[PDB]
C-alpha cells in the first residue's frame, strides 16, 4: 500500500532516482509549470553558454520569481564544464551548492551539463554531490542513464544561437537524394588514450571514391613526439579536403566517439542533412526518450565497424529519402537554436507530471512538433490541425464566427448565418447567436479561448468587413483543403529596408503576399489557445497598449507553426504596425513570413 | 553445481550482447536457436519460434538462444535447479545472447519485479517490470497471457455509449483499494461499478466475468501482485479503455507501442482524482481509445505466438535499427492503415528560384506541332533543360540543324519500345526537383503561364500542378464512375500534359505503381495522365492545384476513359481522388 510506496521512495533515493522516489509532484499541483532560476550572486564569473541557457529559461513562459510557486529549479551556478583542465571550471562549487536555502538536497533542481571528466579516463565527474537532482547531461552512458529522469542533450558551441534559425542546408529535396560521396568524416585521431580504437581503425575502411575518413594525429605535443608509422601518410592524405564541403556532398556522416560520447558533429550533422550513422557504444542519444532515433539516423555497434559500408549501401533508396527530410525537421524544431534546446528539456520535463495530459510519441516525431502542440488544450490528436493526413480523419465541415464587435455589423450577422457551415455566432462585446460580456476593450482578447467554441474552425471578422455568405462557404471550402493556415481576404506583405536596417509594412497594391489579416480570416482554434499560452505576456501586452497588431502576430504565430504562407483567396498608426514586426522578429529570431504570388478563386 | 552471479542492472547492449555473432545479412533477420530439451503455454511459445523466420539450425550461425526450460510462471519455479540447469546449458557463455521468457516475476515473500533465478547477462521478456528493475535498451515488456484471450471469444462490438463508465472487476484487492473504489461509487453512483469474487458479483446482482467489460467505456486495472494483471488483456480485448494505477509499471511493449492513444495512466495517490481525471477525455478521444485497445489485443495480445514474434521483432529492431518497422506501423489499426496517407515528400521546404524545371515533351509522328511548341517552352525563364522523348521507332528523328535555337541544354533520349508510359522514366539527366510534362497538341500556354505555373509549384512541391481540368462523377443508373470533362464546377484531376510534378513521382510511377496499372496502360496506349493523378492523390494524401482560368488548351475515347477510371479505383479499393472547388491564378 502506502508503505510500499514509502519503502520504495526511501529505498531508492541514489543512483537509481526515478520521479516517483525523487521528486515532489505536489508543487506543480496545477497545469501552470513553473521554473524558478536562482538570483545571480554577482560574484563568479558566468559562462556564455550557460548565460544563454539561463536566458531561455528566464525568458521562457516557465520563468516565476517565486521560489514557493514554482516546482522546477535551475541553478545559475556554472555546470556545462566540469574538466578541472577547462577554463571555464568552477571552483569550490561542492561546498558552493550546499550553502543554498532552496537547495533540499536538489529534490527538484534540473542541472544542465556539457562535459565532464578529467584526462584519465573520462567519467561522469560532476564534482558537487547532485543529490536527487536531475541533469540534463550532454554525454550521458546508457548504464549511467536514469531511463525517465535525467535528460540526454545535444552539446553545442557558445556560438550556437540562442533565439535564432540557420533554416538548414536541404533547399533541394533532390532524387536520387545520393550525392558525390557515401560517408565521410575528417577528425582527429589520439595516438593515446580512451575513445580511439573507433577513429585508430578507419583507414581498413577508406576507400578514397566513397568512404572517405581523413585522420590526424597532430593534436598536441604529440605531433611530431610519438607519432607511428602512418601518421605521415595519414596527415598528407588529410590535407586535401575542406570538411564543409566534404559535408555537404555526402549521403552519410560518420559521428564516431572521441574523449566523450558527444561531440560537436553531430548538430552538424544535422544542419548538413546528411544522415548520420553513429558509432559511439552505449550513447543517450539526444532526446532518446522522446525522438525516434531510427527515423533521422543510422546506428551502428562499432564492434562492426568493417562492414558498416555493407550495411550502409543495403539501406533503400526511399528509406535514404525518408531520413534526409527527418533529420531536417528535427534540426529546425528541437536543434536549431540554445532556447529550442532548453524549452525542449522543459517541456520534456513537464510531460512526466500529468501522463494523462502529455504528448504521444507522433507528435514530438512529426511536424510540426511538441514545441508547437501544447497537450493541455487536448491531448487528442484530431483537435490539432496536422494530424489528419496521419489519421483517416477528414477536416470538420462546420465552423464557428466570432465577430469582435467595439449598421453593417447587423447585415454581417445575417449573412454569416445564413451559410450552410455556421453553426453558432460569437459576437464580442468591449443559428444560436451567443453573446459574451466584455470587462476590458482589450483588442487581442478576441484570440482568447471560449468554451462556446464548439467546432474546430473559428471565422474572425470585423464589424466593418462585410462578407457575402458564398464567399464565406467559398473560403471554408478552400481552408478545408488547408486546415494548418490562415485563409483569409485581405492580405499584406512585408519588405527588407536598406535604409534602416528595419523590417517594412506594406497594405496597397502588392505584387505578393505575406500575411493575411485576421479581419476575414478563417482558421483553427487551437491557434487560438496557442496564442495566449505560448506567445509571452510582453508581445500582447505591447499589443493591447499600441490597440494593434495582434493579428500581426497571429500571422507571425501562424507561419512559425506551419513554415508556410498563408492562402489570401478572393471572389502614426502605420508606423505602429513597422516597430510591431521588428519586436515580433527581434523575439522569434527570424523572419517566419514567406512570401507568397498565389490567390485562389472558385471555378 | 555451478550457478551464475545475480542479475546486472548495468548491462546494456553495448556491453554484455555480442553483436559479432549476427553481423549482417540481406534478409535483416536475427537468427534464433533452441536447445532441445513444460507447460502448454510455454509449448506454443517455442511452436512459435520454430514455425517463423527467426528459427534456424546450425547453433554457430545463430545469434539468440531461447533455453527450453518452463520459466513463465515462478511460483513452482525451483530457483536453484533452474540456475543449475542454465549453467549446465553447454552454450550459456555467462548467458550473453540467452533470451527467457517469464510473465509473473514475483515471490510469495517478497515481489522482485523481476526473475528472481541468477540470469548475470540473459536477456529477459518479462510480464511484470518496474522502472528499477528493467533494464532499457537491453529488456523487452511483454504482456502475461490470460487464457481467456484463448477460451472465450468476445463478439466484436463496435465503439459508442455504453451503460457504465468506471468499472473495477478485480479479485483479491489491498483494503485501501476497494475503500477508495466504493468512495468513488458513493459519490457517483450508477456509474462507477466494483465487482466482487470467471464470475463477478456485486450486491444481489451477477455478471459474467468476461463479458461485463463489454458495458463499461473505462476499466480499472490496478497492481496487486507482480505489478502485472493478465485482467489488462481482457480489458484490451473487450474494446473498454484500460486505466493503469500501478505506481512504477512499463507497460508491455512500451519500447514500440504508444500507450497514451490506448490506455489512461493515473498515479495510485490520485486515485479519488480518476473520475474526474477521465471526465476530461471527450467521446471522440475515448472511441479512438477504444479502437486502439482493440487492435492492440488483436495484433500482440491474442496468443503466445503474438507475444512471441513481436518480441523477436523487437529484439531485431534493437540488432539492426536501420532496417527497424516503423513505430506507426506498430500502432495503427489495418482500417487506420488503409486511410493514413503517409506523404513521403513530408518536409515542408520552397525551393529557390536559382533551381529550374525540365521540360519533357512527347511526340509521335508530330513533327510540325512538336517544334511550335519547343519555340514557345523554351522562351519560359528558369527552365533548366528540355528533354524530348522519341516515341516512334520506325521514323527517324529530325536533324539536329533543324532543331530551333534555344537558350537551354537540349536533348534527346532513344526509347528501347514505343511506350506511353516511358514519359514517366526518371532520368538520370534531370538535375532538377519539378518536372514539366507537355504535349505537342497543347500550344495555347505562354511563357509568363509557365511561369506562374513554375511559381505555384514552388509552393506545393509536394503535390500535382496542371493547367488542364477534368473530374470524375458518380451515376447511379450504372453504380460506376465516369469522366466528365464538359461541364467544371469542380476538378479532381489536372492531365499530365502541361503539368507540374516532383521527379519522385516519376520514381513512383516506374517502380512503386501496382503491378496491374503500368501493364494495362502499356497494353492500351492511353490513361497515363490518369494513373498519375490517381498515384499522386494515393501517395501524397492531398488534393490538386489548377493553375489556369482557362479551359481550351488545343486548337471510343469517353468510354475508355470511364474504363480506366473504375479499373483504377478497383486497383486502389478506394478512390482516392479529392474534389476541390479552387483554381489558382496570379494576385
Ligand atoms: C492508397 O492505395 C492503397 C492500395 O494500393 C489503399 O490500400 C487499400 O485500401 C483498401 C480499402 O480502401 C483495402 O481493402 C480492404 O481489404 C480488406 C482485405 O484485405 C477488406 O477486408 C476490407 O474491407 C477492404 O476492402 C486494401 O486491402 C488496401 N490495400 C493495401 C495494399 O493496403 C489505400 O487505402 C489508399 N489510400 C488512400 C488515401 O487512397
Amino acid at each position: 500500500p502506502r508503505q510500499k510506496r514509502d519503502a520504495n521512495s526511501s529505498i531508492y533515493k541514489g543512483k537509481k532516482c526515478r520521479m516517483e522516489s525523487c521528486f515532489d509532484f505536489t508543487l506543480c499541483k496545477k497545469n501552470g509549470f513553473k521554473v524558478y532560476v536562482y538570483p545571480q550572486q554577482k560574484g563568479e564569473k558566468i559562462a556564455e553558454s550557460y548565460q544563454n541557457i539561463l536566458a531561455a529559461i528566464e525568458g521562457s513562459r516557465f520563468y516565476t520569481s517565486d521560489p514557493s510557486q514554482a516546482c522546477l529549479f535551475v541553478l545559475s551556478l556554472d555546470t556545462l564544464d566540469r574538466d578541472q583542465l577547462s577554463p571555464q571550471y568552477v571552483h569550490n562549487l561542492r561546498s558552493k551548492v550546499q550553502s543554498l536555502h532552496l537547495w533540499n538536497n536538489g529534490r527538484n533542481h534540473l542541472i544542465f551539463n556539457l562535459y565532464s571528466g578529467t584526462w584519465p579516463d573520462y567519467t561522469e565527474d560532476v564534482g558537487f554531490d547532485i543529490g536527487q537532482a536531475m541533469l540534463a547531461k550532454a554525454s550521458i552512458s546508457t548504464e549511467n542513464f536514469r531511463p525517465n529522469f535525467d535528460v540526454s542533450i545535444p552539446l553545442f558551441s557558445k556560438d550556437h544561437p540562442r533565439t535564432g534559425g540557420e533554416r538548414g542546408f536541404l533547399k533541394f529535396n533532390t532524387i536520387p537524394p545520393l550525392r558525390k560521396y557515401m560517408l565521410v568524416f575528417k577528425g582527429k585521431r589520439y595516438l593515446t588514450g580512451i575513445g580511439s580504437d573507433t577513429r585508430n581503425a578507419l583507414y581498413h575502411v577508406h576507400n578514397g571514391e566513397d568512404v572517405v575518413l581523413l585522420t590526424t594525429c597532430k593534436h598536441g605535443k604529440d605531433w611530431q613526439k610519438h607519432k607511428d608509422s602512418r601518421c605521415d601518410r595519414d596527415n598528407t592524405e588529410y590535407e586535401k579536403y575542406d570538411y564543409r564541403e566534404m559535408l555537404h556532398n555526402a549521403t552519410f556522416c560518420l559521428v564516431p566517439r572521441g574523449r566523450r560520447l558527444g561531440s560537436f558533429r553531430f548538430l552538424e550533422a544535422l544542419q548538413a542533412a546528411c544522415v548520420p550513422v553513429m558509432l559511439s557504444n552505449g550513447w543517450e542519444l539526444p532526446f532518446s526518450e522522446v525522438i525516434n532515433w531510427n527515423q533521422a539516423a543510422v546506428i551502428g555497434d562499432e564492434r562492426l565497424l568493417l562492414q558498416i559500408p555493407s550495411t550502409i549501401r543495403s539501406i533503400h533508396q526511399d528509406k535514404i529519402l525518408a531520413l534526409r527530410q527527418q533529420t531536417q525537421f528535427l534540426w529546425e524544431a528541437y536543434f536549431s537554436s540554445v532556447e529550442k534546446i532548453v524549452l525542449t528539456t522543459l517541456e520534456i520535463i513537464q510531460d512526466r507530471i500529468f501522463k494523462h495530459i502529455s504528448r504521444n510519441s507522433l507528435i514530438w516525431n512529426k511536424h510540426p512538433g511538441g514545441l508547437f502542440v501544447l497537450p493541455q488544450y487536448s491531448s487528442y490528436l484530431g483537435d490539432f490541425p496536422y494530424y489528419y493526413a496521419n489519421l483517416g480523419l477528414k477536416p470538420p465541415s462546420k465552423f464557428t464566427a466570432v465577430i469582435h464587435a467595439v449598421q453593417p455589423v447587423l447585415k454581417l450577422l445575417v449573412a454569416a448565418a445564413k451559410s450552410q457551415y455556421c453553426a453558432q455566432i460569437i459576437v464580442l462585446w468591449n443559428v444560436p447567436v451567443v453573446v459574451i460580456e466584455g470587462e476590458s476593450k482589450v483588442m487581442s482578447s478576441r484570440f482568447l479561448p471560449y468554451d462556446n467554441i464548439i467546432t474546430d474552425a473559428v471565422l474572425s471578422l470585423d464589424e466593418d468587413t462585410v462578407l457575402s455568405t458564398t464567399e464565406v462557404d467559398f473560403a471554408f471550402t478552400v481552408w478545408q483543403s488547408f486546415p494548418e493556415r490562415i485563409v483569409g481576404y485581405p492580405a499584406r506583405s512585408h519588405f527588407w529596408d536598406n535604409s534602416k536596417e528595419r523590417w517594412g509594412y506594406t497594405s496597397k497594391w502588392t505584387n505578393d503576399y505575406s500575411m493575411v489579416l485576421t479581419g476575414a480570416a478563417i482558421y483553427h482554434k487551437y491557434y487560438h489557445y496557442l496564442y495566449s499560452h505560448y506567445l509571452p505576456a510582453s508581445l500582447k501586452n505591447m499589443v493591447d497598449q499600441l490597440a494593434n497588431c495582434e493579428d500581426i502576430l497571429m500571422n507571425f504565430l501562424v507561419s512559425a507553426v506551419t513554415k508556410l504562407p498563408p492562402i489570401k483567396v478572393t471572389q502614426d498608426h502605420f508606423a505602429q504596425r513597422q516597430s510591431c514586426m521588428n519586436t515580433f522578429a527581434s523575439w522569434f529570431g527570424y523572419m517566419p513570413l514567406i512570401h507568397s504570388q498565389m490567390r485562389l478563386d472558385p471555378v | 553445481s555451478p550457478i551464475p552471479e545475480r542479475g546486472d542492472l548495468s548491462c546494456r547492449m553495448h556491453t554484455c550482447f555480442d553483436v559479432y555473432r549476427c553481423g549482417f545479412n540481406p534478409k535483416n533477420k536475427i537468427k534464433v536457436y533452441i536447445y532441445a530439451l513444460i507447460s502448454r503455454e510455454y509449448n506454443e511459445l517455442l511452436m512459435a519460434i520454430s514455425d517463423s523466420d527467426y528459427y534456424t539450425d546450425d547453433i554457430n550461425r545463430a545469434c539468440l538462444f531461447v533455453p527450453s526450460i518452463d520459466v513463465l510462471n515462478q511460483n513452482t519455479l525451483r530457483i536453484k535447479e533452474t540456475a543449475q540447469a542454465m549453467a549446465q546449458l553447454s552454450r550459456w557463455d555467462r548467458g550473453t545472447n540467452h533470451l527467457l521468457f517469464n510473465m509473473l516475476p514475483g515471490g510469495p515473500p517478497d515481489y522482485n519485479t523481476a526473475l528472481d533465478v541468477p540470469r548475470d547477462r540473459a536477456l529477459l521478456a518479462g510480464g511484470g517490470f518496474s522502472t528499477w528493475t528493467y533494464r532499457q535498451g537491453y529488456d523487452v515488456s511483454i504482456p502475461v497471457y490470460s487464457p481467456l484471450s484463448a477460451e472465450v471469444d468476445l463478439p466484436e462490438k463496435g465503439p459508442g455509449p455504453r451503460q457504465y463508465f468506471l468499472l473495477s472487476s478485480q479479485v483479491g484487492l489491498h483494503p485501501e483499494y476497494r475503500e477508495d473504489l466504493e468512495a468513488l461509487q458513493v459519490k457517483h453512483g450508477e456509474s462507477v461499478l466494483v465487482l466482487d469474487k470467471r464470475k463477478r458479483c456485486h450486491k444481489h446482482q451477477v455478471f459474467d466475468y468476461p463479458q461485463v467489460l463489454q458495458e463499461a467505456t473505462f476499466c480499472v486495472v490496478l497492481r496487486g501482485a507482480r505489478l502485472g494483471q493478465a485482467v489488462l488483456s481482457d480489458v484490451l480485448q473487450a474494446g473498454c479503455v484500460p486505466v493503469v494505477i500501478a505506481d512504477s509499471y512499463i507497460l508491455p511493449f512500451s519500447e514500440v507501442l504508444d500507450w497514451k492513444r490506448a490506455s489512461v495512466v493515473v498515479p495510485e495517490e490520485k486515485m479519488s482524482d480518476v473520475y474526474s481525471i477521465l471526465q476530461s477525455i471527450p467521446q471522440r478521444q475515448i472511441e479512438e481509445m477504444q479502437r486502439q485497445a482493440r487492435w492492440f489485443w488483436e495484433a500482440y495480445f491474442q496468443s503466445i505466438k503474438a507475444i512471441a514474434l513481436a518480441t523477436l521483432q523487437i529484439i531485431n529492431d534493437r540488432i539492426y535499427p536501420y532496417a527497424a518497422i516503423s513505430y506507426e506501423e506498430w500502432n495503427d489499426p489495418p482500417a487506420v492503415k488503409w486511410g493514413s496517407v503517409s506523404n513521403p515528400l513530408f518536409l515542408p521546404l520552397i525551393p529557390p528560384q536559382s533551381q529550374g524545371f525540365t521540360a519533357i515533351v512527347l511526340t509521335y509522328d508530330r513533327v510540325e506541332s512538336l517544334f511550335r511548341v519547343i519555340t514557345e517552352v523554351s522562351k519560359v525563364p528558369s527552365l533548366s533543360k528540355l528533354l524530348v522523348v522519341w516515341n516512334n521507332q520506325n521514323k527517324n528523328p529530325p536533324e539536329d540543324s533543324l532543331w530551333p535555337k534555344i537558350r537551354v541544354p537540349l536533348k534527346v533520349v532513344r526509347t528501347a519500345e514505343n511506350k506511353l508510359s516511358n514519359r514517366f522514366f526518371p532520368y538520370d539527366e534531370i538535375e532538377t526537383e519539378a518536372v514539366l510534362a507537355i504535349d505537342d497538341d497543347i500550344i495555347m500556354l505562354t511563357s509568363d503561364e509557365l511561369q506562374f505555373g513554375y511559381e505555384v509549384w514552388r509552393e506545393f512541391p509536394d503535390r500535382l500542378v496542371g493547367y488542364p481540368g477534368r473530374l470524375h462523377l458518380w451515376d447511379h443508373e450504372m453504380n460506376k464512375w465516369k469522366y466528365e470533362s464538359e461541364w467544371t464546377n469542380e476538378v479532381s484531376m489536372v492531365l499530365t500534359g502541361a503539368a507540374f510534378y516532383h521527379k519522385y513521382f516519376n520514381y513512383l510511377y516506374t517502380y512503386k505503381m501496382p503491378g496491374d496499372i503500368k501493364n494495362w496502360v502499356d497494353a492500351h496506349m492511353n490513361c497515363e495522365d490518369i494513373a498519375m493523378n490517381f498515384l499522386v492523390a494515393n501517395v501524397t494524401g492531398k488534393a490538386v492545384i489548377k493553375v489556369t482560368p482557362r479551359k481550351k488548351f488545343k486548337c471510343t475515347h469517353m468510354v475508355e476513359r470511364s474504363e480506366c477510371i473504375n479499373k483504377f479505383a478497383s486497383v486502389f479499393g478506394t478512390m482516392p481522388l479529392k474534389v476541390v472547388e479552387h483554381r489558382a491564378d496570379p494576385v
